[PDB]
């Protein structure tokens, strides 16, 4: 129904930089406050970085604090994300998830609902 | 009966003094079963304001 499909990642090396892109169909991304997860390789699922609806309250991931940004072009309707000065422990598939109870009347826990296919970027020699 | 003819001699006959009327043992108030709430645990319930 709703998709949020991932595109930019794949390998690199260790210093370079690279963007992540999120795109959603089926709704209107522009007031779904969105936040990524990351996966390593044969692990679990890990938080990344945090946009709201607003725009105005973003919350990242302690380890990518300081670079790593995320946005929104509500013009093309996606969520981008800039990895800039990868290092070697970044390599994971990446998440681009958006958040259930998006309403004002809700009385309902949180839960990412829409999840994301998932792309996966290497970094090495 | 002298209380109510007003008079201390009451001579031969049958009189109408007063009524008597069964008083009400109890009180009853019968309504509909309470039924279409309105939303309250709704709002201080908000998850997000």
């Amino acid at each position: 129904q709703v998709q949020l499909v991932e595109s930019g990642g794949g390998l690199v090396k260790p210093g370079g930089s690279l963007r992540l892109s999120c795109a959603a169909s089926g709704f209107m991304i522009s007031d779904s406050y969105m936040n990524w997860i990351r996966q390593p390789p044969g692990k679990g699922l890990e938080w990344v970085s945090y946009i709201s609806s607003n725009g105005y309250a973003i919350y990242y991931g302690d380890s990518v604090k300081g670079r790593f940004t995320i946005s929104r072009d509500n013009a093309k309707n996606f969520l981008y994300l800039q990895m800039n000065s990868l290092r070697v422990e970044d390599t994971a598939v990446y998440y681009c998830a958006r958040e259930q109870p998006g309403g004002y009347y809700d009385s309902s826990g949180y839960r990412l609902d829409p999840w994301g296919q998932g792309i996966l970027v290497t970094v090495s020699s | 009966t002298k209380c109510t003819l007003k008079s201390f001699t009451v001579e031969k006959g049958i009189y109408q003094t007063s009524n008597f009327r069964v008083q009400p043992t109890e009180s009853i108030v019968r309504f509909p079963n309470i039924t279409n709430l309105c939303p309250f645990d709704e709002v201080f319930n908000a998850t997000r304001f």
